[PDB]
């Protein structure tokens, strides 16, 4: 077993993506990818999910795909492809909209999907053990380190809180959802 | 700019 289709290709478009930021400049790629930063832009909509796709560090980008890989590829694979994306293109577009109701539309970042990844497995394995799916002791104690630590600032970059909390809470409804 |  690996990585099925929409993981895979999740991993490969943000990789894209950040090469096109360190080849053209983070600025460039955002002009074309971010979230609608201008009325001109508003039916563009690629725009209200590709915020997704855009990492700024190395630390970001890897550990936001590490976590992509393991939580996405377990609900791909338990529960199918069509969830996985739902999950998705759910978590992308309201932690998209309450960043930049809080802060602007300058934000990017796969982390308001990996949240609600989180909250979904974690909660889906507590409500629902006969699914198949949860997230394990020490994988809670982790994800719940991250979170602290976005939360409280503790990686010396500025923090996408609102796309961070709408991301977990649409998990953890998703994972309520589906228990019933 | 806000990291996710």
């Amino acid at each position: 077993e690996r990585a099925g289709p929409v993981t895979w290709v999740m991993m490969i478009a943000c990789v894209v993506v950040f090469i096109a930021m360190q080849i053209l400049g983070d600025q460039e790629v955002m002009l074309w990818l971010a979230w609608p930063f201008d009325p001109t832009l508003k039916f563009e909509f690629w725009r209200y999910f590709t915020h997704a796709l855009m990492h700024f560090s190395l630390m970001h980008i890897l550990f936001n795909l590490l976590w992509w890989w393991y939580l996405g590829g377990a609900v791909e694979k338990r529960l199918g492809s069509g969830k996985l994306i739902v999950i998705t293109l759910i978590s992308a577009l309201l932690s998209g909209y309450v960043q930049q109701k809080f802060s602007g539309p300058w934000f990017g970042g796969l982390s308001g999907v990996v949240y609600a990844l989180m909250g979904y497995v974690w909660l889906r394995g507590e409500r629902d053990p006969q699914s198949g799916i949860y997230l394990q002791r020490g994988l809670i104690i982790f994800a719940l380190i991250w979170i602290v630590a976005g939360w409280f600032d503790l990686f010396g970059m500025s923090m996408a809180n609102g796309a961070h909390i709408a991301g977990l809470a649409v998990g953890l409804a998703m994972a309520f959802v589906d228990s019933l | 700019v806000r990291h996710a």
